[PDB]
């Protein structure tokens, strides 16, 4: 198990997958047009999880680009690491989806995805041995969302044996395009609970807040907000990018992570947040990756309890300090991590640290505190349903009223279910 | 001579294969390319070292060992490492996707489709035996492969080869170097399908090889090379009276007769002294009285328990280097008469001795000190289920939320096979528990 | 203390001393895998079944 | 910030500890199977011994000592004393005991019975020390805390169970008179509140009534047998050089005969402490044998005798 298919999906799904593609074609040594001008073996040792070789030693991003309109994919080719990405894996409709879940499930994403599907075969076959794919996108618009949760479907029916991973961008209010992204987001959880294997909750919310309190951006950007996700991205797939002794595999992360199938959403945690000179011990990482403030989803991790974790620290430092302080914080809290999954914090380190930092530790934890956020999302829903508010943008596509009622049940059916192991 | 076939499965038992071959070709003084000066029969033999090693015509000493992983990259350390050209190529078995820490992966999914291409290969290996007593297996009790593809050539190698002995040597599971949570669950699965097929069994607790490591050879944060070579160390004193000229322990039948009376209760503590770091620059060397005594300590054993609050059925000390009959007698005097060494009342009170004069060879570069005597103690004693305990508490835990239970159920097994597994430990938790009051 | 069964050769020594005195068949088992195979199989039956649906 | 569980509801003696060790800032209670605490309050029956010291980076410590129960079940003590050569079968102290399964005055115990004709059987200490005005039987109870060194600490103030009617030789089914164990009384606390009297006053019997003190007469004899019962299982239950450690509060009861010679009843193991005397002996429990193992930010008696031959 090697190969990881990537697919990114609609305006803020190729966003940050630009953006994660710039971040890990740095770390392993790429340039802009695709060559190798790098100084370390360890760079290319599993450069092969990620890129294909190509004619001339060019290393080609294992990546396709989908978008129901052309304005976001011309942008990531006009953009600095564009000319790297292969141009067949550019598949792009032409009326795009209008923030709207049915146009990118149903109808006019429909239209489209069996040419994704393709590429998506063409680039699983000439693969030694596929582990899975993972897929970038928001919940809240409507192709990434919609057309995003499409694909998972058809991916799954055809690979059924294969691992599912999400970077699922979550939706708010405090960085909104339209008062539609509760339904999307829910009728697209509906999706993720039944069709991944493991989902990385981004919630907009957090990197907003992220971005104003601790970091003092007064007016945060898209970019400010996808600088946390790639540096998030870039930490939750190094174990995966780099050796040495962890045969780590998405397979392996999705049986320790997730003990009840339904229960693998993801709060992902990074330290130090940047947008510095000062290098942090060991115990600052250790007590910054646990923070709140540092959390990548809007919730409280005191309000639950952490079913599992894996930490993962980039740097040349002292493993000894770090099972000390891994080991400080689940006995001086013990409280907050389930007595019944004994030993559920396992931690790794990987001395390439990424570009700007010294050291730095990312986090990745399945906490019951991310009711939370199917909370918050499944309020704003029914504030809405409830007087069935805009619902004609979806009816005028084939969609009933019974499946958001569905769809509202399959998500407050999850929070209950991360309800009773908070209790238990 | 009678001949052992070693089996390695999982990265666990291949990197610690890959141990004891080294530390074993140091030993009888083979080298890397498998050639041996001091053999004069060449092209075969029926010396003792020939048990473990053949010969061909060109002169090379091969293992009569297998190395079985589903996943490549370990292995491949082996055919691209130090000892490549000891090994043939049919001895080293790979394939494509490992068993993902789930025991049921390794024993029913990925585990059916290469049983037959394994014990294929351990014929080839039969074949070339003139007398095969039987079988030393090396894993892991957590990981999926050393779990879970093991108790299923276990099952086979008993239908195959009915009459040969097979010898366990497992890693129990230790949070400390750990890289999975569901290994309890793993642990309790192979102990019960594997316990009616195994014959002896020798746990190695990775808590305790660790802070070996860390407390004796001041090993900072100890690697799988440091636990392994002094495993290695361990696997060698107890395997070197089926490599020597010697009189106890010189077949596998003989480890489950001085052994193992009551056959279900066949795991041996094995403790070992001493161990002393190679940077020490002044080490004052230990005598022979110093480390039999330092056989009743738990802190050298390899698993941490109490002897005091249990019961003994057996007990072998196997010594290495400087040491006389009696030596051994005065230092068992000594140690009667302060420790407390219970034994059970159906069973003599006494110690096998066997003592070979060559001291412990260590890997140049090594951690280990070169030391004038050493001693590994085998013994019996019921203070070993603390281990079965803990492990199956672990399980409780976990199981009673169910949790993990779907990856397994997902691969064909059925939620009965976790409590009919776990019933079998609650049984060998009695068992032990009536012998030992 | 009694010191008895004395063995003795050039590379080593052995004896003991006494401080007191007092499977299933290939059958069974290519079925139960195969049956492992079944539930494995209705497993993946009713998932591509959901998906049709 | 160290850590505990609590596991027998019923220790007086533990409630109390847990109680200062709350209050103080620095000790944090857990849920009884969290298995990540420093600190281990354990249970009378079937406590899991062979699960504590395996949690990386705690260093545990439970407050009974695996193998005690040597000592303190009846049977086995009598089976202790006659085997071990420490405490010979031709032992001073010890009443004249015997084991049979389910002046020649005896008594039966593990429902007790004082009679001649008829679990273990022993000689009846048919002239005990009698306390005047009363004429009446008691039984000294001491109490000792081994800590994780085996340092073995005697506490100060011990206590005399006294009885309330006059003791009869001739009458023995009368258990008021003859047994002074604390439940069985309730004249109870005629002469002393409770039928208690400490060491201050006992003592002052003593000097006013036999011309002694309760150092010379009795507890020399006190020291020696609790030192030599602990000394002998010493290497049986010690937790030095192991992964956790033990400590552990007896209860040592005795019985002075009229020529004034202490005799060892029995050995308690999860002992109950006098009402006075719990503040004192609970804060030294905490600054003797849980605070030496995890600091912070003498009223016992040490018990040791190296003499050379
Ligand atoms: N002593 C020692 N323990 C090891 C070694 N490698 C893994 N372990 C331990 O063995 C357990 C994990 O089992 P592995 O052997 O890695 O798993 P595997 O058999 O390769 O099977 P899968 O990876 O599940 O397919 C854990 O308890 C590890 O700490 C090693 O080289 N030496
Ligand atoms: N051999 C003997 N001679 C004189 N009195 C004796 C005796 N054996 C027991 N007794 C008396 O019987 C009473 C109770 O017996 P014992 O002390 O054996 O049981 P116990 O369980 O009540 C003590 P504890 O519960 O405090 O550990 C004591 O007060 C003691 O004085
Ligand atoms: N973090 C982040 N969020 C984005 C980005 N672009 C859009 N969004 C959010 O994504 C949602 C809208 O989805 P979008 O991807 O534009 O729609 P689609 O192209 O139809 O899939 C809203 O919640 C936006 O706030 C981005 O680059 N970064
Ligand atoms: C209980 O938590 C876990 C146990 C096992 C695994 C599997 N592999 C893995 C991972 C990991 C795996 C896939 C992708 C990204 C990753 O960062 N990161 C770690 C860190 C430590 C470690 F021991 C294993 N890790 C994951 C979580
Ligand atoms: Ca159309
Ligand atoms: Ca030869
Ligand atoms: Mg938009
Ligand atoms: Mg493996």
């Amino acid at each position: 198990m090697r190969e990881i298919v990537h697919i990114q999906a609609g305006q803020c799904g190729n966003q940050i997958g630009a953006k994660f593609w710039e971040v890990i074609s740095d770390e392993h040594g790429i340039d802009p047009t695709g060559s190798y001008h790098g100084d370390s073996d360890l760079q290319l040792e599993r450069i092969n999880v990620y890129y294909n070789e190509a004619t001339g030693n060019k290393y080609v991003p294992r990546a396709i680009l989908v978008d129901l309109e052309p304005g976001t994919m011309d942008s990531v080719r006009s953009g600095p690491f564009g000319q790297i990405f292969r141009p067949d894996n550019f598949v792009f409709g032409q009326s795009g989806a209008g923030n709207n879940w049915a146009k990118g499930h149903y109808t006019e994403g429909a239209e489209l995805v069996d040419s994704v599907l393709d590429v998506v075969r063409k680039e699983s076959e000439s693969c030694d041995c596929l582990q899975g794919f993972q897929l970038t996108h928001s919940l809240g618009g409507g192709t990434g969302s919609g057309m995003g949760t499409l694909l998972i479907s058809k991916i799954r029916e055809e690979y059924p044996d294969r691992i599912m991973n999400t970077f699922s961008v979550v939706p708010s209010p405090k960085v909104s395009d339209t008062v539609v992204e509760p339904y999307n987001a829910t009728l697209s959880v509906h999706q993720l609970v039944e069709n991944t294997d493991e989902t990385y909750c981004i919630d907009n919310e957090a990197l907003y807040d992220i971005c104003f309190r601790t970091l003092k951006l007064t007016t945060p950007t898209y970019g400010d907000l996808n600088h946390l996700v790639s540096a998030t991205m870039s930490g939750v797939t190094t174990c995966l990018r780099f050796p040495g002794q962890l045969n780590a595999d998405l397979r392996k992360l999705a049986v320790n992570m997730v003990p009840f199938p339904r229960l693998h959403f993801f709060m992902p945690g990074f330290a130090p947040l940047t947008s510095q000179y000062r290098a942090l011990t060991v115990p600052e990482l250790t007590q910054q990756m646990f923070d709140s403030k540092n959390m990548m989803a809007a919730c409280d991790p005191r309000h639950g309890r952490y079913l599992t974790v894996a930490a993962v620290f980039r740097g040349r430092m002292s493993m000894k300090e770090v099972d000390e302080q891994m080991l400080n914080v689940q006995n001086k809290n013990s409280s907050y991590f389930v007595e019944w999954i004994p030993n559920n914090v396992k931690t790794a380190v990987c001395d390439i640290p990424p570009r700007g930092l010294k050291m730095s530790a990312t986090f990745i934890g399945n906490s019951t505190a991310i009711q939370e956020l199917f909370k918050r999302i499944s309020e704003q829903f029914t504030a809405m349903f409830r007087r069935k508010a805009f619902l004609h943008w979806y009816t005028g596509e084939g969609m009933d009223e019974m499946e958001f009622t569905e769809a509202e049940s399959n998500m407050n059916d999850l929070v209950s279910e991360y309800q009773q192991y908070q209790d238990a | 001579m009678r001949e052992c076939i070693s089996i390695h499965v999982g990265q666990a038992g291949v990197q610690i294969g890959n141990a004891c071959w080294e530390l074993y070709c140091l030993e009888h003084g083979i080298q890397p390319d498998g050639q041996m000066p001091s053999d004069k029969t060449i092209g075969g033999g029926d010396d003792s070292f020939n048990t473990f090693f053949s010969e061909t015509g060109a002169g090379k000493h091969v293992p009569r060992a297998v190395f079985v992983d589903l996943e490549p990259t370990v292995i491949d350390e082996v055919r691209t490492g130090t000892y490549r050209q000891l090994f043939h190529p049919e001895q080293l078995i790979t394939g494509k996707e490992d068993a993902a820490n789930n025991y049921a992966r390794g024993h029913y999914t990925i585990g059916k489709e290469i049983i037959d291409l394994v014990l294929d290969r351990i014929r080839k290996l039969a074949d070339q035996c003139t007398g095969l007593q039987g079988f030393l297996v090396f894993h892991s009790f957590g990981g999926g492969t050393g779990s879970g593809f093991t108790s299923l050539l276990m099952e086979r190698l008993s239908v195959d080869y009915g009459k040969k002995s097979k010898l366990e040597f497992s890693i129990y599971p230790a949070p400390q170097v750990s890289t999975a949570v569901v290994e309890p669950y793993n642990s309790i699965l192979t102990t019960h399908t594997t316990l009616e097929h195994s014959d002896c069994a020798f746990m190695v607790d990775n808590e305790a090889i660790y802070d070996i490591c860390r407390r004796n050879l001041d090993i900072e944060r100890p690697t799988y090379t440091n636990l392994n070579r002094l495993i290695s160390q361990i696997v060698s004193s107890i395997t070197a009276s089926l490599r020597f000229d010697g009189a106890l322990n010189v077949d596998l039948t003989e480890f489950q007769t001085n052994l193992v009376p009551y056959p279900r209760i066949h795991f041996p503590l094995a403790t070992y002294a001493p161990v002393i770091s190679a940077e020490k620059a002044y080490h004052e060397q230990l005598s022979v009285a110093e480390i039999t005594n330092a056989c009743f300590e738990p802190a050298n054993q390899m698993v941490k328990c109490d002897p005091r609050h249990g019961k003994y059925m057996a007990c072998c000390l196997l010594y290495r280097g400087d040491v006389v009959p009696k030596d051994v007698n005065a230092a068992i005097a000594t140690i009667k008469t302060k420790r407390s060494i219970q034994f059970v009342d159906w069973c003599p009170t006494g110690f096998k001795v066997g003592i070979n004069y060559q001291p412990p060879t260590v890997v140049p570069g090594g951690d280990l000190a070169k030391v004038q005597r050493a001693v590994c103690m085998l013994s019996n004693t019921t203070a070993i289920a603390e281990a079965w305990a803990r492990l199956d508490h672990k399980f409780d835990l976990m199981y009673a939320k169910r949790a993990f239970v779907h990856w397994y159920v997902g691969e064909g097994m059925e939620e009965g096979e976790f409590s009919e597994a776990r019933e079998d430990m609650a049984a060998l938790e009695k068992d032990y528990e009536e012998v030992g009051v | 203390m009694e010191v008895i069964e004395l063995n003795k050769c050039t590379s080593g020594q052995s004896f003991e001393v006494i401080l007191k005195p007092p499977d299933p068949s290939l059958e069974e088992i290519q079925k139960k895998l195969e049956a492992a195979e079944e539930r494995r199989k209705y497993q993946e039956a009713e998932l591509l079944k959901h998906l049709a649906e | 910030m160290y850590t505990f569980v609590v596991r027998d509801e019923n220790s007086s003696v533990y409630a109390e500890v847990s109680r200062l060790l709350l209050a103080t800032g620095q000790w944090k209670r857990l849920r009884k199977d969290n298995p990540r605490f420093n600190l281990m309050l354990g249970e009378r029956n079937r406590l899991p011994f062979g699960r504590l010291g395996h949690e990386p980076g705690l260093v545990q410590l439970v407050n009974y000592y695996r193998g005690a129960d040597k000592l303190c079940r009846k049977a086995s003590l009598v089976k202790l004393i006659k085997t071990s050569p420490e405490l010979s079968e031709s032992c001073t102290w010890f009443p004249e005991s015997y084991v049979i399964y389910p002046g020649n005055v005896w008594i039966a115990k593990s429902g007790i019975l004082i009679s001649s004709e008829a679990h273990v059987i022993q000689k009846y200490l048919e002239k005990p020390l009698l306390l005047e005005p009363g004429h009446r039987k008691f039984d000294i109870r001491s109490w000792v805390l081994v800590d994780h060194l085996y340092n073995i600490y005697l506490y100060r103030e011990g206590v005399l169970r006294t009885s309330s009617e006059p003791y009869n030789s001739a009458n023995f089914q009368d258990k008021t008179c003859h047994l002074t164990n604390h439940c069985i009384q309730k004249n109870y606390g005629r002469y002393e509140e409770g039928n208690e009297m400490f060491f201050e006053e006992f003592n002052q019997y003593l000097m006013d009534a036999l011309n002694t003190t309760l150092e010379n007469s009795i507890l020399l004899q006190i020291k020696h047998i609790i030192r030599s019962c602990l000394m002998c299982i010493e290497p049986a239950i010690s937790t030095k050089h192991l992964h956790y450690q033990s400590f552990q509060l007896f209860g040592f009861d005795f019985m002075v005969d009229e020529e004034l010679k202490v005799w060892l009843i029995e050995v308690n193991g999860a002992p109950a402490c006098a009402q006075k005397l719990y503040a004192e002996l609970c804060q030294g429990i905490v600054d003797v044998a849980i605070s030496s193992v995890f600091p912070l930010a003498s009223i016992f008696i040490k018990l040791h005798h190296h003499h050379h031959h």
